[PDB]
């Protein structure tokens, strides 16, 4: 059921992109005035998040660096969704993530995707993204994230293990990311079992989205007195 | 002896007075040692002394 519209929007995939302090909470432990030195996937402060034109859609399918971060601007929630995997065209699995009925639905299967998909808008549809999947893996479903609003969230893939943190903040500035300090909350953990090397954005259509990447870095994280996060720094960085 | 939904060790229970974050389930002093735990299906904070 896809609209055919094959916009193929031709820009360079970089972006220069103010970002500091973006981190999410790497255990369940609470410190009280501790300042601990993680070694883990973390985008690098002030590093290349590509900014994407969309509609015109600009949507390449982007490589996943170890890890990616994503983020974007909308009242109207109009992306919905992201797809991850080795290749996206129907010859690997991957994972599509959409939000939709006010939840969060992931399923991990080979999907039959359009090279521009978009999600239905009324009843909502599923066929307008991919029209059929099969040899499928896993299903996972969680509240909705939904609050122009902010919404940055880090997605990760280790040995086969998909995780999601994100943090929700209103925001003035929507050509760069915002700055200060942003700890991000766990919203999904899967056994997917595939291999991401490669990602694609799902937009409802009647939609600009930001990517980063990560690095297997020192991050010094600043808990503060009760537990939160206050601060952080990326060693190395310079 | 403990086995809390897979966290172990031994103590003496008391409650706690230590406020977790919905972040985290357990918790640590200076030094890294744990202390107060959340409940693996209650929502409240024990001590292991
Ligand atoms: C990203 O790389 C591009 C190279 O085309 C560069 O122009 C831009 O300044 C870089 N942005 C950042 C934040 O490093």
């Amino acid at each position: 059921q896809c609209v055919n519209l094959t916009t193929r929007t031709q820009l360079p995939p970089a972006y220069t992109n103010s970002f500091t302090r973006g981190v999410y909470y790497p255990d369940k432990v609470f410190r009280s005035s501790v300042l601990h030195s993680t070694q883990d996937l973390f985008l690098p402060f002030f590093s290349n998040v590509t900014w994407f034109h969309a509609i015109r859609f600009d949507n390449p399918v982007l490589p996943f660096n170890d890890g990616v971060y994503f983020a974007s601007t909308e009242k109207s929630n109009i992306i919905r969704g992201w797809i991850f995997g080795t290749t996206l065209d129907s010859k690997t699995q991957s994972l599509l993530i959409v939000n939709n009925a006010t939840n969060v639905v992931i399923k991990v299967c080979e999907f039959q995707f359009c090279n521009d998909p978009f999600l239905g808008v009324w009843m909502e549809s599923e066929f307008r993204v991919y029209s059929s999947a099969n040899n499928c893996t896993f299903e996972y479903v969680s509240q909705p994230f939904l609050m122009k609003n902010l919404r940055e969230f880090v997605f990760k893939n280790i040995d086969g293990y998909f995780k999601i943190y994100s943090k929700h903040t209103p925001i003035n500035l929507v050509r760069d990311l915002p700055q200060g300090f942003s700890a991000l909350e766990p919203l999904v953990d899967l056994p997917i079992g595939i291999n991401i090397t490669r990602f694609q954005t799902l937009l409802a259509l009647h939609a600009a989205y930001y990517v980063g990447y990560l690095q297997p870095r020192t991050f010094l994280l600043k808990y503060n007195e009760n537990g939160t996060i206050t601060d952080a720094v990326d060693c190395a960085l310079d | 002896n403990f086995n809390f939904n897979g966290l172990t060790g031994t103590g003496v229970l008391t409650e706690s007075n230590k406020k977790f974050l919905p972040f985290q389930q357990f918790g640590r002093d200076i030094a890294d040692t744990t202390d107060a735990v959340r409940d693996p299906q209650t929502l409240e904070i024990l001590d292991i002394t």
